[PDB]
Protein backbone atom coordinates (compact mmCIF):
# COMPACT_ATOMS: atom_id res chain seq x y z
CA UNK A 1 0.00 0.00 0.00
CA UNK A 2 2.80 2.69 0.80
CA UNK A 3 5.08 2.10 -2.41
CA UNK A 4 2.29 1.31 -4.72
CA UNK A 5 0.87 4.66 -3.50
CA UNK A 6 3.87 6.68 -3.68
CA UNK A 7 4.89 5.39 -6.94
CA UNK A 8 1.56 6.63 -8.35
CA UNK A 9 2.48 10.14 -6.66
CA UNK A 10 5.90 10.32 -7.79
CA UNK A 11 5.09 9.67 -11.20
CA UNK A 12 1.84 12.72 -11.58
CA UNK A 13 4.85 15.02 -10.35
CA UNK A 14 7.13 14.12 -13.12
CA UNK A 15 4.45 14.33 -15.63
CA UNK A 16 3.20 17.56 -14.42
CA UNK A 17 5.90 19.74 -16.32
CA UNK A 18 5.59 18.03 -19.94
CA UNK A 19 1.63 18.08 -19.70
CA UNK A 20 2.05 22.28 -18.81
CA UNK A 21 4.43 22.17 -21.57
CA UNK A 22 3.44 20.95 -24.56
CA UNK A 23 -0.36 21.51 -23.53
CA UNK A 24 -0.41 24.66 -21.85
CA UNK A 25 2.29 26.33 -22.07
CA UNK A 26 0.73 29.72 -20.77
CA UNK A 27 -1.11 28.34 -17.68
CA UNK A 28 -0.79 30.97 -15.03
CA UNK A 29 0.12 27.81 -12.48
CA UNK A 30 3.15 26.78 -15.19
CA UNK A 31 4.56 30.28 -15.78
CA UNK A 32 4.29 30.90 -11.90
CA UNK A 33 6.83 28.69 -11.05
CA UNK A 34 8.46 27.81 -14.76
CA UNK A 35 9.86 31.27 -14.89
CA UNK A 36 11.23 30.88 -11.10
CA UNK A 37 9.36 33.44 -9.72
CA UNK A 38 7.00 32.09 -6.63
CA UNK A 39 6.69 28.40 -6.44
CA UNK A 40 8.22 24.92 -7.03
CA UNK A 41 7.25 21.54 -8.86
CA UNK A 42 6.43 20.03 -5.48
CA UNK A 43 4.26 22.86 -4.75
CA UNK A 44 2.38 22.68 -7.92
CA UNK A 45 2.19 19.05 -7.32
CA UNK A 46 0.32 19.43 -3.59
CA UNK A 47 -2.10 21.19 -6.18
CA UNK A 48 -2.54 19.53 -9.17
CA UNK A 49 -0.87 16.05 -8.16
CA UNK B 1 14.18 1.95 -7.39
CA UNK B 2 13.11 3.45 -10.24
CA UNK B 3 9.87 1.67 -12.18
CA UNK B 4 9.89 1.13 -15.98
CA UNK B 5 6.11 1.32 -17.49
CA UNK B 6 4.44 0.20 -20.34
CA UNK B 7 5.18 2.77 -23.05
CA UNK B 8 1.97 1.44 -25.41
CA UNK B 9 -1.07 -0.72 -25.04
CA UNK B 10 -0.48 -4.24 -26.86
CA UNK B 11 0.31 -7.80 -25.51
CA UNK B 12 3.81 -9.20 -23.69
CA UNK B 13 5.94 -11.46 -25.23
CA UNK B 14 9.34 -12.65 -23.78
CA UNK B 15 10.12 -16.13 -23.10
CA UNK B 16 9.67 -16.98 -18.98
CA UNK B 17 12.44 -19.40 -19.52
CA UNK B 18 15.43 -16.94 -19.33
CA UNK B 19 14.22 -15.42 -15.95
CA UNK B 20 13.41 -16.59 -12.35
CA UNK B 21 10.81 -17.30 -10.65
CA UNK B 22 10.45 -14.65 -6.97
CA UNK B 23 8.42 -13.49 -4.56
CA UNK B 24 8.29 -9.31 -4.03
CA UNK B 25 8.06 -7.91 -1.15
CA UNK B 26 4.26 -7.30 -1.55
CA UNK B 27 3.45 -10.87 -1.53
CA UNK B 28 3.37 -11.45 -5.54
CA UNK B 29 4.84 -13.43 -7.65
CA UNK B 30 6.99 -12.56 -10.25
CA UNK B 31 10.57 -13.13 -12.17
CA UNK B 32 14.12 -12.15 -11.47
CA UNK B 33 15.99 -10.82 -14.40
CA UNK B 34 19.78 -11.02 -14.26
CA UNK B 35 20.09 -10.89 -18.44
CA UNK B 36 19.54 -8.34 -21.34
CA UNK B 37 16.15 -9.85 -21.45
CA UNK B 38 14.16 -8.13 -24.29
CA UNK B 39 10.26 -7.83 -23.80
CA UNK B 40 8.21 -7.25 -26.89
CA UNK B 41 4.73 -5.67 -26.63
CA UNK B 42 2.74 -5.99 -29.75
CA UNK B 43 0.80 -2.69 -30.00
CA UNK B 44 -1.76 -1.99 -32.07
CA UNK B 45 -0.31 -0.69 -34.66
CA UNK B 46 3.98 -1.43 -34.56
CA UNK B 47 5.59 -4.49 -32.56
CA UNK B 48 7.40 -2.47 -29.99
CA UNK B 49 10.93 -4.11 -28.20
CA UNK B 50 11.32 -2.97 -24.26
CA UNK B 51 15.20 -3.43 -22.98
CA UNK B 52 14.46 -4.56 -19.24
CA UNK B 53 17.89 -4.01 -17.34
CA UNK B 54 19.27 -6.63 -14.99
CA UNK B 55 18.97 -7.00 -11.19
CA UNK B 56 15.13 -6.34 -11.92
CA UNK B 57 11.92 -7.58 -11.13
CA UNK B 58 9.65 -8.45 -14.00
CA UNK B 59 6.07 -8.24 -12.71
CA UNK B 60 4.41 -9.27 -15.75
CA UNK B 61 3.54 -12.34 -17.88
CA UNK B 62 3.87 -13.67 -20.95
CA UNK B 63 0.96 -13.27 -23.54
CA UNK B 64 -0.64 -10.54 -20.73
CA UNK B 65 -2.20 -7.79 -22.03
CA UNK B 66 -0.63 -4.34 -20.38
CA UNK B 67 -2.45 -0.68 -20.59
CA UNK B 68 -0.01 2.57 -21.27
CA UNK B 69 1.79 4.06 -18.33
CA UNK B 70 1.55 0.90 -16.10
CA UNK B 71 4.12 -0.66 -14.11
CA UNK B 72 5.39 -3.66 -16.15
CA UNK B 73 9.27 -4.09 -14.17
CA UNK B 74 10.76 -3.17 -11.39
CA UNK B 75 14.16 -2.11 -11.31
CA UNK B 76 17.53 -1.46 -7.98
CA UNK B 77 16.46 0.28 11.42
CA UNK B 78 14.25 -2.81 12.56
CA UNK B 79 10.19 -2.22 13.21
CA UNK B 80 7.66 -4.45 14.94
CA UNK B 81 4.55 -5.15 13.46
CA UNK B 82 1.42 -6.43 15.63
CA UNK B 83 -1.19 -8.11 14.09
CA UNK C 1 27.36 13.04 -65.75
CA UNK C 2 24.96 11.06 -64.11
CA UNK C 3 24.61 14.61 -61.53
CA UNK C 4 22.44 16.79 -63.29
CA UNK C 5 18.55 15.08 -63.16
CA UNK C 6 15.18 16.48 -65.48
CA UNK C 7 11.88 15.92 -63.93
CA UNK C 8 -8.08 10.40 -47.21
CA UNK C 9 -5.21 9.19 -45.23
CA UNK C 10 -1.37 10.36 -45.79
CA UNK C 11 -2.86 14.04 -47.15
CA UNK C 12 -5.16 14.75 -44.47
CA UNK C 13 -2.43 13.52 -41.84
CA UNK C 14 -0.35 15.86 -44.24
CA UNK C 15 -2.22 18.92 -44.62
CA UNK C 16 -3.33 19.17 -40.55
CA UNK C 17 -7.05 17.84 -41.36
CA UNK C 18 -8.76 16.04 -38.81
CA UNK C 19 -7.73 12.17 -38.83
CA UNK C 20 -7.12 9.68 -37.01
CA UNK C 21 -3.92 9.02 -35.37
CA UNK C 22 -3.69 5.67 -36.06
CA UNK C 23 -4.40 4.61 -39.84
CA UNK C 24 -7.33 2.12 -39.50
CA UNK C 25 -6.19 0.36 -42.66
CA UNK C 26 -2.97 -0.30 -41.14
CA UNK C 27 -4.14 -1.25 -38.00
CA UNK C 28 -4.42 -4.71 -36.48
CA UNK C 29 -5.85 -6.35 -33.20
CA UNK C 30 -3.81 -7.06 -30.07
CA UNK C 31 -4.41 -11.11 -30.92
CA UNK C 32 -5.52 -13.11 -27.52
CA UNK C 33 -4.44 -12.59 -24.33
CA UNK C 34 -4.75 -14.48 -21.17
CA UNK C 35 -7.75 -16.01 -20.16
CA UNK C 36 -7.74 -15.46 -15.95
CA UNK C 37 -7.07 -19.35 -16.17
CA UNK C 38 -3.41 -19.31 -17.41
CA UNK C 39 -2.70 -15.69 -15.59
CA UNK C 40 -1.70 -15.36 -11.79
CA UNK C 41 -4.22 -14.29 -8.73
CA UNK C 42 -2.87 -10.57 -8.61
CA UNK C 43 -3.42 -10.04 -12.33
CA UNK C 44 -6.89 -11.78 -12.59
CA UNK C 45 -10.18 -9.34 -13.85
CA UNK C 46 -11.73 -9.43 -10.55
CA UNK C 47 -15.47 -11.28 -11.21
CA UNK C 48 -17.76 -8.34 -10.51
CA UNK C 49 -16.95 -4.74 -11.31
CA UNK C 50 -15.90 -2.60 -8.33
CA UNK C 51 -17.15 0.22 -7.49
CA UNK C 52 -14.23 3.27 -7.61
CA UNK C 53 -15.24 7.06 -7.29
CA UNK C 54 -13.44 7.39 -10.68
CA UNK C 55 -15.89 5.58 -12.75
CA UNK C 56 -16.96 8.51 -14.35
CA UNK C 57 -14.69 11.07 -16.29
CA UNK C 58 -14.54 14.51 -14.34
CA UNK C 59 -16.05 17.11 -16.62
CA UNK C 60 -14.57 20.18 -17.96
CA UNK C 61 -14.24 23.22 -20.33
CA UNK C 62 -12.56 20.89 -23.23
CA UNK C 63 -14.91 18.16 -23.68
CA UNK C 64 -18.15 20.56 -23.81
CA UNK C 65 -16.30 22.75 -26.27
CA UNK C 66 -14.80 19.97 -28.33
CA UNK C 67 -18.23 18.76 -28.54
CA UNK C 68 -19.39 22.08 -29.77
CA UNK C 69 -17.29 21.84 -32.46
CA UNK C 70 -18.10 18.65 -33.85
CA UNK C 71 -21.76 19.95 -33.86
CA UNK C 72 -20.80 22.41 -35.84
CA UNK C 73 -18.40 20.30 -37.94
CA UNK C 74 -15.19 22.43 -37.16
CA UNK C 75 -13.69 19.15 -36.28
CA UNK C 76 -14.42 15.71 -36.23
CA UNK C 77 -13.00 13.37 -33.76
CA UNK C 78 -13.08 9.38 -33.48
CA UNK C 79 -16.57 9.12 -31.65
CA UNK C 80 -19.42 10.94 -29.91
CA UNK C 81 -17.39 11.51 -26.85
CA UNK C 82 -13.79 13.41 -26.88
CA UNK C 83 -11.17 11.54 -25.57
CA UNK C 84 -8.53 12.78 -23.55
CA UNK C 85 -6.00 12.66 -25.75
CA UNK C 86 -8.04 14.99 -27.59
CA UNK C 87 -9.02 16.80 -24.63
CA UNK C 88 -5.17 17.28 -24.48
CA UNK C 89 -4.83 18.09 -27.87
CA UNK C 90 -7.69 20.56 -27.95
CA UNK C 91 -6.24 22.13 -24.73
CA UNK C 92 -2.57 22.93 -27.12
CA UNK C 93 -4.77 24.43 -29.93
CA UNK C 94 -7.76 25.72 -28.88
CA UNK C 95 -6.74 29.60 -29.29
CA UNK C 96 -6.84 28.77 -33.39
CA UNK C 97 -10.53 27.85 -33.65
CA UNK C 98 -11.40 30.29 -31.61
CA UNK C 99 -9.85 32.66 -33.67
CA UNK C 100 -11.34 31.32 -36.61
CA UNK C 101 -14.74 31.56 -35.16
CA UNK C 102 -14.05 35.29 -34.23
CA UNK C 103 -12.87 35.43 -38.23
CA UNK C 104 -15.89 34.26 -39.05
CA UNK C 105 -18.25 36.67 -37.10
CA UNK C 106 -16.03 39.55 -38.63
CA UNK C 107 -16.90 38.39 -41.83
CA UNK C 108 -20.69 37.95 -41.12
CA UNK C 109 -21.00 41.45 -40.11
CA UNK C 110 -19.17 42.79 -42.96
CA UNK C 111 -21.58 41.00 -45.27
CA UNK C 112 -25.09 41.46 -43.52
CA UNK C 113 -24.44 44.87 -42.64
CA UNK C 114 -24.24 46.20 -38.77
CA UNK C 115 -28.65 46.26 -38.91
CA UNK C 116 -28.56 42.41 -39.38
CA UNK C 117 -25.78 41.72 -37.48
CA UNK C 118 -26.73 43.33 -34.37
CA UNK C 119 -30.61 42.13 -34.57
CA UNK C 120 -30.09 39.64 -33.07
CA UNK C 121 -29.50 41.56 -29.59
CA UNK C 122 -32.52 43.55 -30.56
CA UNK C 123 -35.85 40.99 -30.54
CA UNK C 124 -37.87 44.39 -30.46
CA UNK C 125 -36.60 45.26 -33.63
CA UNK C 126 -39.38 43.32 -36.75
CA UNK C 127 -38.42 45.47 -39.77
CA UNK C 128 -36.39 44.36 -42.67
CA UNK C 129 -33.19 44.79 -41.54
CA UNK C 130 -31.22 43.44 -45.30
CA UNK C 131 -28.94 46.08 -47.25
CA UNK C 132 -31.59 46.00 -50.04
CA UNK C 133 -34.42 47.20 -47.27
CA UNK C 134 -31.58 49.70 -45.52
CA UNK C 135 -31.62 51.31 -48.71
CA UNK C 136 -35.28 51.10 -49.64
CA UNK C 137 -36.05 52.80 -46.37
CA UNK D 1 50.44 13.87 -47.90
CA UNK D 2 53.40 15.40 -50.45
CA UNK D 3 57.00 16.37 -49.50
CA UNK D 4 57.08 19.56 -51.09
CA UNK D 5 55.78 22.92 -49.63
CA UNK D 6 53.97 24.54 -52.65
CA UNK D 7 53.66 28.51 -53.66
CA UNK D 8 50.42 29.82 -52.31
CA UNK D 9 50.72 32.68 -54.71
CA UNK D 10 49.39 30.65 -57.56
CA UNK D 11 46.73 28.95 -55.59
CA UNK D 12 42.77 29.91 -54.52
CA UNK D 13 43.03 29.41 -50.85
CA UNK D 14 39.92 28.40 -49.11
CA UNK D 15 39.55 28.18 -45.32
CA UNK D 16 37.06 26.59 -43.96
CA UNK D 17 36.39 25.21 -39.81
CA UNK D 18 38.41 22.30 -40.46
CA UNK D 19 41.14 22.58 -42.69
CA UNK D 20 42.52 24.66 -45.69
CA UNK D 21 42.04 23.92 -49.27
CA UNK D 22 43.94 25.16 -52.37
CA UNK D 23 43.34 24.88 -55.84
CA UNK D 24 45.43 25.98 -58.53
CA UNK D 25 44.59 29.48 -59.77
CA UNK D 26 45.07 30.44 -63.35
CA UNK D 27 46.12 34.20 -64.07
CA UNK D 28 42.98 36.42 -64.41
CA UNK D 29 42.29 40.29 -63.91
CA UNK D 30 39.14 38.97 -61.86
CA UNK D 31 41.39 36.12 -60.04
CA UNK D 32 37.76 33.60 -60.69
CA UNK D 33 39.55 31.25 -62.66
CA UNK D 34 40.13 28.00 -61.03
CA UNK D 35 42.50 24.47 -62.23
CA UNK D 36 41.56 21.42 -60.66
CA UNK D 37 43.86 19.41 -61.61
CA UNK D 38 46.19 19.94 -58.95
CA UNK D 39 44.69 20.42 -55.38
CA UNK D 40 45.75 20.36 -51.55
CA UNK D 41 44.27 20.24 -47.98
CA UNK D 42 45.89 21.32 -45.01
CA UNK D 43 45.19 21.85 -41.54
CA UNK D 44 44.19 25.31 -40.68
CA UNK D 45 47.25 27.78 -40.77
CA UNK D 46 49.65 25.36 -42.02
CA UNK D 47 51.66 24.40 -44.50
CA UNK D 48 51.99 20.26 -44.25
CA UNK D 49 50.05 19.82 -47.66
CA UNK D 50 48.08 16.69 -48.62
CA UNK D 51 46.15 15.69 -51.50
CA UNK D 52 43.09 16.05 -50.96
CA UNK D 53 40.12 13.23 -51.18
CA UNK D 54 38.23 13.62 -54.40
CA UNK D 55 34.80 11.81 -54.44
CA UNK D 56 33.45 12.90 -58.39
CA UNK D 57 34.88 13.69 -61.65
CA UNK D 58 36.64 17.11 -61.66
CA UNK D 59 37.41 19.29 -64.73
CA UNK D 60 39.74 19.30 -66.74
CA UNK D 61 39.97 22.68 -68.48
CA UNK D 62 40.21 26.31 -66.77
CA UNK D 63 36.03 26.77 -65.51
CA UNK D 64 35.44 30.21 -63.75
CA UNK D 65 33.42 29.68 -61.04
CA UNK D 66 31.70 32.25 -57.89
CA UNK D 67 32.89 30.76 -54.41
CA UNK D 68 30.23 30.48 -51.81
CA UNK D 69 30.53 29.64 -48.44
CA UNK D 70 28.21 27.37 -45.92
CA UNK D 71 27.81 27.06 -42.10
CA UNK D 72 26.31 28.59 -39.08
CA UNK D 73 27.20 31.51 -37.11
CA UNK D 74 28.67 30.68 -33.35
CA UNK D 75 27.38 33.51 -30.96
CA UNK D 76 28.78 32.41 -27.29
CA UNK D 77 29.17 34.31 -24.12
CA UNK D 78 32.95 33.86 -22.99
CA UNK D 79 33.70 34.47 -19.77
CA UNK D 80 34.78 37.30 -17.94
CA UNK D 81 38.27 37.81 -17.22
CA UNK D 82 39.71 41.32 -17.50
CA UNK D 83 38.06 44.21 -17.07
CA UNK D 84 36.22 45.15 -20.29
CA UNK D 85 35.96 41.50 -21.36
CA UNK D 86 33.89 41.01 -24.21
CA UNK D 87 30.13 40.35 -23.25
CA UNK D 88 29.72 37.87 -26.58
CA UNK D 89 31.72 36.05 -29.16
CA UNK D 90 29.98 35.92 -32.69
CA UNK D 91 32.17 33.90 -35.46
CA UNK D 92 31.49 32.00 -38.73
CA UNK D 93 32.08 28.48 -38.43
CA UNK D 94 32.07 27.64 -42.51
CA UNK D 95 31.57 23.94 -42.76
CA UNK D 96 30.87 24.25 -46.93
CA UNK D 97 31.86 26.16 -49.96
CA UNK D 98 30.35 25.82 -53.13
CA UNK D 99 31.77 26.86 -56.26
CA UNK D 100 29.28 27.52 -58.89
CA UNK D 101 30.69 27.91 -62.76
CA UNK D 102 29.75 31.10 -64.79
CA UNK D 103 27.39 30.36 -67.40
CA UNK D 104 30.41 29.59 -70.52
CA UNK D 105 32.71 31.08 -68.35
CA UNK D 106 31.48 35.03 -68.65
CA UNK D 107 32.48 37.45 -66.81
CA UNK D 108 30.97 39.31 -63.33
CA UNK D 109 30.90 42.60 -65.82
CA UNK D 110 29.61 41.14 -68.80
CA UNK D 111 25.68 42.27 -69.04
CA UNK D 112 24.89 38.57 -70.30
CA UNK D 113 26.43 37.01 -66.84
CA UNK D 114 24.49 34.49 -65.35
CA UNK D 115 25.39 31.36 -62.51
CA UNK D 116 25.47 27.72 -64.09
CA UNK D 117 23.57 25.65 -61.45
CA UNK D 118 24.08 22.86 -63.13
CA UNK D 119 27.97 22.92 -62.16
CA UNK D 120 28.40 22.84 -58.05
CA UNK D 121 31.53 21.95 -56.88
CA UNK D 122 31.24 21.24 -52.39
CA UNK D 123 34.38 21.05 -50.09
CA UNK D 124 33.56 19.20 -46.83
CA UNK D 125 35.77 20.62 -43.97
CA UNK D 126 34.68 17.68 -41.90
CA UNK D 127 35.87 14.81 -44.64
CA UNK D 128 38.51 17.45 -46.01
CA UNK D 129 37.48 16.35 -49.53
CA UNK D 130 35.68 17.86 -53.02
CA UNK D 131 32.74 16.66 -54.63
CA UNK D 132 30.17 17.40 -57.00
CA UNK D 133 26.76 18.45 -56.42
CA UNK D 134 23.99 16.40 -57.67
CA UNK D 135 21.17 18.98 -59.52
CA UNK D 136 18.02 18.14 -59.68
CA UNK D 137 16.57 20.34 -62.47
CA UNK D 138 12.49 21.28 -62.38
CA UNK D 139 12.18 23.99 -64.45
CA UNK D 140 10.89 23.54 -68.10
CA UNK D 141 13.22 23.40 -71.30
CA UNK D 142 15.90 20.55 -70.17
CA UNK D 143 19.60 21.47 -71.30
CA UNK D 144 18.35 24.43 -73.41
CA UNK D 145 16.56 27.16 -71.73
CA UNK D 146 16.52 30.88 -70.01
CA UNK D 147 18.92 30.57 -67.63
CA UNK D 148 17.84 34.17 -65.94
CA UNK D 149 14.64 32.78 -64.56
CA UNK D 150 16.04 29.40 -62.72
CA UNK D 151 16.25 29.84 -58.71
CA UNK D 152 18.48 27.47 -56.35
CA UNK D 153 17.54 26.03 -53.26
CA UNK D 154 19.87 23.87 -51.17
CA UNK D 155 18.50 22.57 -47.90
CA UNK D 156 19.87 19.14 -45.73
CA UNK D 157 23.00 20.34 -44.81
CA UNK D 158 24.16 21.21 -48.04
CA UNK D 159 23.34 18.28 -49.89
CA UNK D 160 20.03 18.61 -51.85
CA UNK D 161 20.71 21.05 -54.77
CA UNK D 162 17.24 21.67 -56.57
CA UNK D 163 16.79 24.26 -59.75
CA UNK D 164 12.75 26.20 -59.62
CA UNK D 165 11.53 28.67 -61.19
CA UNK D 166 12.08 31.73 -59.65
CA UNK D 167 8.04 32.83 -59.55
CA UNK D 168 7.40 29.23 -57.13
CA UNK D 169 9.77 30.91 -54.53
CA UNK D 170 9.07 30.44 -51.34
CA UNK D 171 8.94 32.88 -48.23
CA UNK D 172 11.32 32.39 -45.25
CA UNK D 173 8.40 33.11 -43.04
CA UNK D 174 6.82 29.93 -44.99
CA UNK D 175 10.28 27.84 -44.27
CA UNK D 176 10.68 28.35 -40.75
CA UNK D 177 6.58 27.81 -40.16
CA UNK D 178 6.99 24.72 -42.39
CA UNK D 179 10.29 23.50 -40.24
CA UNK D 180 8.28 24.37 -36.68
CA UNK D 181 5.58 23.01 -37.95
CA UNK D 182 6.82 19.09 -39.04
CA UNK D 183 8.64 19.20 -36.17
CA UNK D 184 5.91 20.29 -33.21
CA UNK D 185 3.64 17.73 -34.81
CA UNK D 186 6.40 14.67 -34.44
CA UNK D 187 6.55 16.10 -30.76
CA UNK D 188 3.27 16.55 -30.01
CA UNK D 189 2.21 12.89 -31.41
CA UNK D 190 5.57 11.65 -29.34
CA UNK D 191 3.90 13.21 -26.09
CA UNK D 192 -0.01 11.95 -27.06
CA UNK D 193 1.15 8.45 -27.79
CA UNK D 194 1.25 7.84 -24.18
CA UNK D 195 -2.04 8.29 -23.17
CA UNK D 196 -4.12 4.85 -23.13
CA UNK D 197 -7.11 6.60 -25.57
CA UNK D 198 -4.63 6.99 -27.93
CA UNK D 199 -5.26 4.79 -30.18
CA UNK D 200 -8.96 6.31 -30.18
CA UNK D 201 -8.39 9.53 -30.95
CA UNK D 202 -8.40 11.83 -34.10
CA UNK D 203 -5.71 14.48 -34.58
CA UNK D 204 -7.60 18.21 -35.65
Amino acid sequence: SIEIWYATSEYLRQEMNPNFRMTDPFNPVHMMSFSGARGNASQVHQLVG
Amino acid sequence: AEHVRAPYNGKIKFNEDLVHPTRTRHGHPAFLCYIDLSVIIESEDIIHSVTIPPKSFLLVQNDQYVESEQVIAEIRERVRKYI
Amino acid sequence: NGFVVYNGFELDKKLGRPHPFIDPTKKKQIETTLTSDESWWNWRKPEKEQWSRWQRRRPDVETVFLKAMAETGQVKLYGKEPTLTETSLYRARRHLFKEERLQAERERLAKEGPMAFYSEWVKAWKRDTSREAVQKH
Amino acid sequence: VVDYRINEDEFHKISLLDCDFFIRKPPDPDNDVYDFREMYVTPPDTDIYSVPRVLAPMPQKYIRCAMSDYGCYDVTEPPIDAPRDPLYKSEREISKVFLTKHYRNRRLNDPEFVLDFEEIYVIDSKTKSITRARVLVTVPGGRKRDRKDDLLVIRDNGNSFKIIHVGERDDPTTVIEREEWTKTREDMEKHLRKLRDFSVSNWF
